[PDB]
């Protein structure tokens, strides 16, 4: 169900697949996804976090992880390496298209509506 | 820069994948080809995929720790009995492996390893029935002033590594005969141990000489430092002083004034080295006990052993001997896989063994690209010549610009110009060295020697980072009270470090420290210094 | 399931149940639980978000999102009046009594860690 | 401290509802007792639960905007029909329903109001054919000042109300005689209008007199501030001239030296009372346009309408009438639920009627509570004559301590102790709050003055966050551009405020403010002032 999620862009699930893919839409971020056990990691690279965020920042940036928040179910985390990161998990079975789109453009809006909260920093 | 672990949706309009990816049906342009057995497929939207037996084994990492040390001639023998052990060039060791390759390098034929280990089982037992710069210079500093000259293992040491060198010396009366050679051997006759100078030295005549390594991790302050003896730091201190001082557990400082922890990171005894390309120039048998080389790349090259008497040790010294057996064999079926976004860039990829391997099973492949590397080839001697000649009387005469010329007419394309100024790299090359040294800083009408000189820099500034992360990072993130707080924020410089590119982004890394660490002084005092400094 | 749940303490889900009840355990942390559209909401507080945190502190709480962490799934998040706050999703059919264990293991687990390092702020 | 939204495990021990919960079989104390319907359940552990019928209807929340306000006659029948608008109190209105409620208050039958909605309805629109301290007592200082004394609205307003209020008093020649009122219509026909003070002074002796709050949104510095016009605050001002200010759209600040924007939120004019237990004292009937008092709560008190002729301005006070019709009935069909921890928890929840109430029905149950409630009264009582006799000549006196061991005696629970101190902080009770002013500060032998003090502190720091949540944060929350992040900062900064409990916590809330508040100056200069004031 992910290859015709792909599949839309003319894109296909390359052979002798392993870990990473990295999908580069023409707007906008880099999509990397990972392969689990039994689902796909999309996942939003938004930058190393900043040294001297203001409280407010780091305010909006937890409110992002309320289960009731307008970007479920994304989630915003940082990497061990301090990198922060909005992610998504898509399952085999449950998911499909029209879900993976979803997930996909909420990490979009995500993304941008965070993006400028760190550079100015 | 990758992430590191361990309503209706408005449409996104037209989307590629970011590294290359073959899509469509596949041809094969050449097979298996030459040593290395080079297989290039192609597919239909260009990608070329590579594929090729993994490098050729000439590294030998050992791992310390413990007193089982009688194991390691299962290994010695495994090596010569497949007969590998010619092909090794390097050897690497912490704590009580530090030890044993120390022996190796000299020169110590497997059987006759084995005959020592077997009076050392008793040693290396009984010395446990015994028990600005840095924490390297301090002690590279240290060695020649109070410390008691030679002991039991110094001597010992001394010996075995003497009789190894100077044996293997006359078995190869050819290179025995050469100025440098006999005065090293008049140096080791008059009672002179083995240094890394001359260990390195004898590698380059002799095959059976290996270069030796020996790292170790010493406490100061709770706050562990790396220390390092090669050719390159500690060119000659003498192997049989090292070896013994990284036998020290912890170690005293001799109150000198102004998973555990006796492992020294696997990593940090592999080599960062610059490769002209993306591809790996050799393999490591990494021994241990109980391009970022990754941990799922390190793990597919360490294969892992699981009062001692005289028989149990024999069986260690086949339980080894097996899986180091196994292991050398099934490496020789696994492969390397390299994707790359065109031909030619694959064919960048090889050096020109491997590019003349593809060339002779199918020529029509790789005419260009041979034409290309012959005129490289020709115009980087010709430039070569010129810096020569122009120390005959710094000034860009005539000559070195039509060979700058030249080579610039071949960067047709950024994958070559890109090859181009690594090729002009080459720290081993003293010229073309002596020419980026001279124009660096500098504007110059050259686009190859542009991009040269703009690859230098690069490099510059990675050993900085990494010079940095081994001596202010390092130690504090293994420092055993360390709150995960401050543990992630060092990880973060370390990544901050990673990918920095210039001097000022280095700058900023410091600072995230200095301005977020809790000493909760040190190293954010080691932190303003690198700061501040050139 | 939930009943069932509850019942090794000898609670029982109070009848005309409305929207939140709190169970407070003999040590640690109380639990609020939000009940849902098809389950419920255990939620553990660890307090307003203070001001001037250190980076890594900072990057210790994103870190809990990570879909690797040790918590997972546990959330850390803040709610709209900046209370910072471990959640986890207790679906009714999917998860069951030993599940809802872990479930609150990982709350106490995670307010414990977490807890110190407010305080000294 | 609630959440606003809008490997095996190792056992947990024994765990309890942290809040009451009734577990088990429940028998009925006491079904339907009174005009209040009082339900009492208990349970096994002794949970008891209440539940009670809805408030009486005591308050008008009329918001503003448009100019429908030809719709809310519509109101005014459906409210004498069914026979309760004796029994409104109050009457609050912002905006364009702010003059509506001053009509109202005024004492302007249901009849008589509409002919003047029909000769208004052409006036409300062609008036849109027309169209330290604060933004609060530099208005309540610029009335008298420059501003043009009676307008059409003014003047039709000003007698509107004159002839209601003068009205009323002849039908009850009861009050008319009494000096007090006889001074205030000596006062109207003088050619005065009806002021706040006086509006409230009259709905004391005759019932269809009621209190009036205005409230209305300036922006200043592009920054809305809440002012408010009532008995209180501008207690002689003119209800004329308020309800015509807040007539004003956005309107000019003279230029004086030193969802949708015109709702003042709802829950800005509903009032913040200290009820003495967890019972609400009323209900709001709250019509609008298109013990936190929730959402959720403030919706089920909340019915919403859905060149103007002159009959479909009828088709809207039929709409009305109707909905405001099945509303009232329903309301009268809901309940109140509380549960508590003990059943003494729940009677003291109870006024005395209501106890009463509770007794005559099954006296069994309450004979301790009564007994408690006669003794309480008594000691109170004994206690005012102390206080007032002490006048006579600040000194607790012999008698004082004796009505406060009375008290003392009584608070032999914790929730006692509590419901003790909350009578003696009733704000209305002059002499009462005559001793607390007194021994504030204090330390004092008697437990329940004791608690009384710091009640009456807590109080005291309520109501200064109050005061800031509405001119520090209410403004900067609220400003158009505001980024989200800075809404976030203040958000969080109306919650440490809501539940500060000290002067230091107080001071805290600011500070977060001033550290962290990015002018991306005023809002942390006005902060500033807060904080070094006492």
């Amino acid at each position: 169900m992910i290859d015709t999620w792909l599949a839309q862009w003319g894109l296909r699930l390359p052979s002798s697949n392993d870990a990473t893919l990295r999908l580069q839409p023409a707007e906008g971020p880099e999509l990397v996804m990972e392969r689990l056990e039994g689902g796909w990691l999309f996942v939003v690279e938004l930058g190393l976090v900043p040294s001297g965020l203001p409280l407010g920042v780091i305010l909006q940036l937890l409110q992002v992880n309320s289960p009731f928040s307008s970007l479920a179910p994304v989630k915003l985390a940082a990497d061990d390496a301090g990198r922060l990161v909005l992610w998504a998990e898509a399952r085999d079975g449950v998911d499909d298209v029209d879900a993976l789109n979803r997930l996909h453009d909420r990490l979009r809006e995500g993304h941008s509506r965070l993006v400028p909260l760190l550079e100015p920093t | 820069g990758s992430s590191l672990r361990q309503k209706l949706p408005e449409s996104v309009s037209d989307v590629r994948f970011s590294s290359p990816q073959g899509q469509g049906e596949s041809r094969t342009l050449t097979d298996s080809a030459g040593p290395r057995q080079i297989t290039l497929r192609q597919f239909e939207n260009g990608v070329t995929e590579l594929q090729l037996s993994r490098p050729p084994l000439t590294s030998l990492v050992l791992s310390g720790g413990g007193a089982k040390g009688a194991a390691y001639p299962g290994a010695m023998l495994a090596l010569e009995e497949k007969g590998m052990l010619d092909g090794i060039r390097s050897m690497s060791g912490s704590s009580a492996g530090g030890i044993t390759a120390a022996l190796l390098a000299s020169g110590m034929s497997p059987a006759a390893f084995k005959t020592l280990s077997d009076k050392m089982d008793l040693i290396s037992l009984l010395d446990s029935s015994n028990k600005i710069g840095g924490f390297s210079e301090l002690l590279l500093n240290v060695l020649p002033r109070i410390d008691s000259r030679a002991e039991p293992l110094e001597r010992l040491l001394r010996d075995e590594t003497r009789k190894a060198v100077l044996g293997q010396i006359a078995t190869h009366p050819e290179v025995a005969r050469q100025p440098t050679v006999a005065a090293i051997a008049s140096r080791l006759q008059s009672g002179s141990g083995v240094t890394f100078g001359d260990l390195d030295r004898l590698s380059a005549y002799i095959p059976q000489i290996k270069t030796l390594n020996i790292t170790g991790t010493a406490m100061f302050e709770g706050r562990p430092q790396l220390v390092v003896f090669n050719a390159s730091h500690t060119p000659d201190l003498e192997v049989a002083q090292a070896a013994h001082i990284s036998g020290s557990f912890p170690g005293v400082f001799q109150k000198v004034s102004l998973g555990v922890m006796i492992n020294v990171p696997v990593p940090e005894m592999i080599d960062k080295n610059f490769d002209s390309g993306p591809l790996r120039r050799n393999d490591n048998l990494i021994l241990e006990f109980e391009q970022l080389e990754g941990l799922e790349e390190l793990r597919e090259q360490t294969v892992v052993v699981p009062t001692m008497p005289d028989e149990i040790k024999a069986h260690l010294q086949e339980r080894l001997q097996e899986r180091v057996g196994e292991h050398l064999e099934k490496r020789l079926q696994a492969s390397e896989r390299h994707t790359f976004a065109s031909l030619d860039e694959a064919l960048l990829a090889l050096d020109d063994s491997m590019l003349t391997s593809v060339a002779q099973q199918n020529p029509e492949i790789t005419d260009g690209a041979v034409a290309f590397r012959q005129k490289a080839r020709d115009a980087f001697t010709e430039l070569t010549v010129a810096i020569v000649s122009a120390n005959g009387l710094l000034k860009l005469d005539e000559a070195m610009r039509s060979a700058l010329q030249r080579l610039d007419a071949l960067a047709d394309t950024p994958e070559r110009l890109a090859w181009l100024a690594a090729e002009l790299n080459h720290a081993d090359n003293v010229d073309h060295q002596q020419l980026l040294d001279a124009m660096r800083g500098q504007t110059v009408q050259s686009p190859v020697l542009a991009a040269a000189l703009a690859e230098a820099q690069r490099r510059k500034v990675a050993v900085i980072a990494e010079n940095i992360r081994k001596e202010v990072i390092f130690p504090s993130l293994y420092r055993p009270g360390q709150p995960d707080s401050n543990v992630a924020l060092l990880r973060r410089a370390e990544e901050q470090l990673r990918h920095a590119t210039s001097p000022a982004e280095i700058n900023q890394a410091l600072n995230d420290i200095v301005d977020n660490y809790s000493a909760r002084s040190t190293t954010v005092e080691m932190a303003k210094a690198w700061r501040n400094k050139e």
